[PDB]
RNA sequence: CUAAAUACCGGCACGAGACCGAUAGUCAACAAGUACCGUAAGGGAAAGUUGAAAAGAACUUUGAAGAGAGAGUUCAAGAGGGCGUGAAACCGUUAAGAGGUAAACGGGUGGGGUCCGCGCAGUCCGCCCGGAGGAUUCAACCCGGCGGCGCGGUCCGGCCGU
RNA sequence: GCCACGCGUCCAGCGCACGGGGUCGGCGGCGAUGUCGGCUACCCACCCGACCCGUCUUGAAACACGGACCAAGGAGUCUAACACGUGCGCGAGUCGGGGGCUACGAAAGCCGCCGUGGCGCAAUGAAGGUGAAGGCCGGCCGGCCGAGGUGGGAUCCCGAGGCAGUCCGCCGAGGGCGCACCACCGGCCCGUCUCGCCCGCCGCGCCGGGGAGGUGGAGCACGAGCGCACGUGUUAGGACCC
RNA sequence: AACUUUAAAUGGGUAAGAAGCCCGGCUCGCUGGUGUGGAGCCGGGCGUGGAAUGCGAGUGCCUAGUGGGCCACUUUUGGUA
RNA sequence: GGGACGCUACGCCGCGACGAGUAGGAGGGCCGCUGCGGUGAGCCUUGAAGCCUAGGGCGCGGGCCCGGGUGGAGCCGCCGC
RNA sequence: AAGCGGGGCCUCACGAUCCUUCUGACCUUUUGGGUUUUAAGCAGGAGGUGUCAGAAAAGUUACCACAGGGAUAACUGGCU
């Protein structure tokens, strides 16, 4: 039932959505995995560049 | 904030701000955008006018980057380059137009929306407007294609 | 504010030593207590766990 | 500045309490103890205090310079008077009227000071 | 003095930052109410309680 | 028994801004007492504006400014603006200029100080001209928020040219029946 | 054929919480997927708290005993074995009041209880007068320190300039 | 009976009070083991009034439905999208949200040569595409003025006057610049319809474009958005609960 | 009531000025015996504010609930009521 | 040319007019519960929370503070979340 | 000739989206470019939804079921 004035709106939830929800809670986790693993790889090849090739 | 919502106040309240008659049922209306051919018609045609049809060509594999072409109108071409340029420009005496790289700051197209300055340009430029070139012959300056 | 004071470092004992440091103009911003109290309510649900 | 200050203090301040419908402030110089912007001892450059004496005997007037005002420690003379109780409602009025310290608590000082030496008074 | 400047003078740590301007300048308003030249272009005050 | 309607008995209107900032609080205690004490409706006119919202104290473009000076009060006359006071960078040359306003852009600072300019504030301006006087009023568009063009009269109306609220814009999209003459009708 | 960035409500070992607090939180804080039910697939509970320390009431007496009365432990049995705090519905008993239009209620009084006012001789505070007293005592000068202000008509020198 | 007190020239203090809302500079008693006071809250008596709550309903005390009593629990919540309003910071810009560098700290700070990218800054047409003022002067060219007008418009400006004789400020008939905003008439951009005169190039036509008048556009005509938070409302989600 | 020459009461529009009158002049590709007619632009002159009474008005967003009604005087439809 | 009060300006003071209410909407709560960041040199075995109460009271009201009893170990006021 | 006529002297005799068909062009796309079929577009008509602002639609239940409705019937009581 629309109100007087606004959009024509489509949510795409008419799936079951709630199963498949991918929270980010990982994310300051991951950052310091990313860091160690990296910082671990540039002493591993110490003379050669962190960048790589 | 759930202390400053609706709900704080409507405690002691028997229908909760939603009627005695028409009580707050499920769906009265149909989920959704249910009933455009149909009981809410009129919403549908007093503030979507053009909702229901088919109209123009179909393309199918469509690709945005092609049509890429940014234009910049007349009123800022002078903030391209910085305002030490435009000084000198009309400072100097030999008539030197300074060059005024389109593609450099990243648009395609020039169109002639604005007033220019009495200075001389040199406007290089993927594409441009009628209107935009006279505008810069007018004041005595230069368009340049380039790609 | 147009003149800014001089402030004295101290030493280690409470006397006051010689040396003398302008004022920064950090402390003559103005005073928005409603913008800390905007901000600090706000940071402090970013160290947060959540629970369910 | 003092009316910058004020709008910051009025309400999130640790000296300032409030219950049974009443609002006071336990600021070291304010005196008649109310939250207010006459009465802030904190909040002035030149502020008139009155507390009662270190011996119990007498009172001392608390006097603000206005040389070190980012200077706490030096910023607060404090002179004791340990006379009787006409001549003491007399040197308080004499440093506030004369001098033209802040002259709207002069009256306030002297009922502040009229009421620590009835304290001290033996007690029947 | 460098983490964010002062007035004529941006930060040197931070990329772009200034310190922000007042929205005013005399915030003891009780200098600013008995400086002569408001006082010139005011009325009388009628302070006299006329009650029913 | 009274024959009274108390349907609008109770004027709505601001009476102090709801914004908790103390700044503009102090600017507003200022103002207050030149509004009651004061015979002039200018500060009756910037008191009533303090209280207003963002919305109803729009930003002022430089070049406005430029262009009511061009049309000014006979030339040394101030500018008092209410709201922000932004730049603009489709103007080439700008006078020296006396403005009054709560906000000034980085920008706009820098350019009214090159030309010989001057900005006050709001209690500059009472020490200036505590009655307004030798002083021009001046304010944004009210009407160029975009918010203006999706109001009044409801689209899919004959003669009532007013913005859908679409999420894009497209071949596909609001282009149909209720627009077309060859499919239903128009308007 | 091939690691890395990627996922991980199972398992091992962790750390943490603006989370919940025994009708909450996992069904399960406890001999919980247990007791129990259905032929079976399966369904599926209720249930925390003496005291700091049992110091868990020796001994005497009635009763066949359960149960009591003394005595004893403890800071406290008014914490005495499903025992911390022990509300309401409900019941028993003591005190007061009342009682043929079911009971109950609002307004207004009146009477009786209950404790309280710690009321039972009803206010002190300033100014002036009187006389009895008792001081190390007033004003005015000298010395030292501190503070305020100054348009010092503009003294001198520092420091800063959104 | 009188809200009438002087001369010549020309045609002020003392008291009284139907007076800007009450005072007494007036009194009498009783108060230590039986007296005073105590709205409310404990109980009882009388007069008046008085049908048991919730809900559906035009209509409930209903012979309309739920309801013995008590304790605990118990029902508009969260995510996403949008619209509007408000507060904050910046401003034709705004923003790291994704990624790197430096117990609380899984925080916080820094990196724009990490702004890629999101929104806005240009729209219109199905699309090819196109894509936002003109006037004057001199002989299609060369100079000049150069960002529309009318009415209403809060505010600001001047001063005929008036508060022997100048300055400040006051107000002032009348005269103007006119903010925002409203109504109207115009002007410019894109599509469409109609009508022409023409010019021109790197490849002279079934070519390329201009002009004039109507019409459609969610356009331009000296910006206003971006980011965060809050509230309301509509939705998709279990979606106020059974 | 589905006839009407007549024809009320009640009722429904409009006007009671400053955006109104009276002049003078330009423009038009509209209309043409004729600066004919019309419209639009300007400039100027007229305030006793042109009926009574009463009252501050105008305007923009968001928006819940409602969309089962009933009764009373008068008029009136169906029906014996 | 030597002197009363005041002013938490989100405060104080003076005039008039008005006060119904279902659905529904808005505002104010120094009404109430729980936890977090600050804050009270906060309370507390010389007695916290909880519970009972024929007492004293406050606020229109949501509710709150003391007096008495029980209780034995935590609890509250203000500014924001 | 002034004039009148873009249907019937007036008050009535008719139809959205999508799809299909026809017509109109020195019109646009058909996808990396060119030509030609074809197909998709723009505009204007037609093919109809009569439940006529437009679903594609036969019965029976005495074996019946659910949410409800005294808004609605069979019985008593009311009004006539």
């Amino acid at each position: 039932a629309p109100s007087r004035n606004g959009m024509i709106l489509k949510p795409h939830f008419h799936k079951d959505w709630q199963r498949r929800v991918a929270t980010w809670f990982n994310q300051p986790a991951r950052k310091i995995r990313r860091r160690k693993a990296r910082q671990a790889r540039a002493r591993r090849i110490a003379p050669r560049p962190a960048a790589g090739p | 904030p759930s202390r400053l919502r609706k709900t704080r106040k409507l405690r002691g309240h028997v229908s909760h701000g939603h009627g005695r008659i028409g009580k707050h049922r499920k769906h009265p209306g149909g989920r959704g955008n249910a009933g455009g051919m149909h009981h809410h018609r009129i919403n549908f045609d007093k503030y979507h006018p053009g909702y229901f049809g088919k109209v123009g060509m179909r393309h199918y594999h469509l690709k945005r980057n092609q049509s890429f072409c940014p234009t910049v109108n007349l009123d800022k071409l002078w903030t391209l380059v910085s305002e030490q340029t435009r000084v000198n420009a009309a400072k100097n005496k030999t008539g030197a137009a300074p060059i005024i790289d389109v593609v450099r700051s990243g648009y395609y197209k020039v169109l002639g929306k604005g007033k220019l300055p009495k200075q001389p340009v040199i406007v290089k430029a993927k594409f441009f407007s009628r209107r935009a070139e006279e505008k810069i012959k007018g004041v005595g300056g230069a368009c340049v294609l380039v790609a | 504010a147009c003149a800014r004071p001089l402030i004295s470092v101290y030493s280690e004992k409470g006397e006051s030593s010689g040396k003398n440091v302008t004022l920064p103009a950090v402390f003559k911003a103005p005073i928005r207590p409603d913008i800390v109290n905007f901000v600090h309510t706000n940071l402090r649900k970013n160290n947060r766990q959540p629970y369910a | 500045s003092a009316h910058l200050q004020w709008m910051v203090v009025r309400n999130c301040s640790s000296f300032l309490i409030k219950r049974n419908k009443q609002t006071y402030s336990t600021e070291p110089n304010n005196l008649k103890a109310r939250n207010s912007f006459r009465y802030n001892g904190l909040i002035h450059r030149k502020t008139v205090g009155v507390e009662p004496a270190a011996d119990g005997k007498g009172v001392v007037v608390v006097m603000k310079r206005r040389s070190g005002q980012r200077k706490p420690a030096t910023s607060y003379v404090r002179t004791t008077i340990n006379k009787n109780a006409r001549a003491t409602l007399s040197s308080i009025r004499h440093m506030i009227r004369k001098n033209k310290y802040h002259p709207d608590l002069r009256m306030a000082a002297i009922r502040r000071a009229s009421a620590i030496l009835r304290s001290q008074k033996p007690v029947m | 003095d460098d983490l964010y400047g002062t007035w004529r003078k941006a930060a040197s740590l931070k990329s772009n930052y200034n310190l922000p301007m007042h929205k005013m300048l005399n915030t003891d308003l009780s200098r600013i109410l008995k400086s002569p030249e408001i006082q010139r272009a005011l009325r009388a005050p009628r302070k006299k309680i006329h009650r029913r | 028994g009274v024959d009274i309607r108390h349907n609008k008995d109770r004027k709505v209107r601001r009476k102090e801004p709801k914004s908790q900032d103390i700044y503009l609080r102090l600017l507003v205690k200022l103002y207050r007492f030149l509004a009651r004490r004061t015979n002039s409706t200018f500060n009756q006119v910037v008191l009533k504006r303090l209280f207003m919202s963002r919305t109803n104290r729009p930003p002022l473009s430089l070049s406005r400014m430029i262009r009511k000076m061009k049309l000014p009060g006979r030339e040394n006359k101030t500018a008092v603006v209410v709201g922000t006071v932004t730049d603009d960078v489709r103007v080439q040359e700008v006078p020296k200029l006396k403005v009054c306003a709560l906000r000034v852009t980085s920008r706009a600072r820098s350019r009214i100080l090159k030309a010989g300019g001057k900005i006050l504030t709001f209690d500059q301006l009472a020490l200036d001209s505590p009655k307004g006087r030798g002083t021009v009023l001046l304010s944004g568009p009210r009407k160029g928020r975009e918010v203006y063009r999706h109001f009044g009269k409801a689209p899919g109306t004959p003669h009532s040219h007013t913005k859908p609220y679409v999420r894009s814009k497209g071949r596909k999209f609001e282009r149909a029946r209720g627009r077309r003459a060859s499919r239903g009708y128009k308007n």
